[PDB]
């Protein structure tokens, strides 16, 4: 079962948050009867000292209707050329529980991110997308 | 110096 979501975040150079700190995504669902709720968690100053120089992205499972869940996960930045880049997706399933989370610490450098050159910061918006694939 | 601009291990919040 395939899941697709779309996230921007306005206004994405001016967040207040610090390292550890965290915004969550609205929850997403496959639209089908799996009764499954997804939402996405980002650290915009990195999830702690180790990471500070990188947002963190994270896949949260909100709900399920047992004990657990084995998904796959891929996540993208939308580019100002209107093009999905620097996606990495997660080599195998992991095994999800609801309230836990996974996904990655280093998911991409601030200075990469705020270097205009670059283009992932249209408008002054992050576009992330994930998709998840669950058995 | 480890200053990838990704890194592609994926680890939990916990």
């Amino acid at each position: 079962v395939k899941f697709s979501y779309m996230w921007t975040i306005n206004n994405f150079s001016f967040c207040r948050e610090e390292m550890g700190e965290v915004i969550k995504s609205s929850t997403f669902s496959s639209g089908a009867n799996d009764k499954l709720k997804w939402c996405l968690r980002v650290n915009p100053k990195g999830l702690d000292e180790e990471s500070k120089d990188y947002l963190s992205l994270y896949l949260l499972l909100v709900s399920c209707p047992k004990s657990e869940v084995r998904a796959k996960f891929k996540f993208s930045i939308l580019n100002a050329k209107g093009e999905e880049t620097k996606a990495m997706e997660s080599q195998r399933a992991y095994r999800f529980v609801q309230g836990k989370d996974w996904g990655f610490k280093k998911f991409i450098r601030r200075d990469f991110l705020l270097d205009e050159a670059n283009g992932l910061l249209p408008d002054d918006k992050l576009t992330l997308f994930c998709e998840v694939s669950v058995v | 110096n480890d200053d990838d601009v990704q890194k592609a291990d994926v680890s939990s919040t916990g």
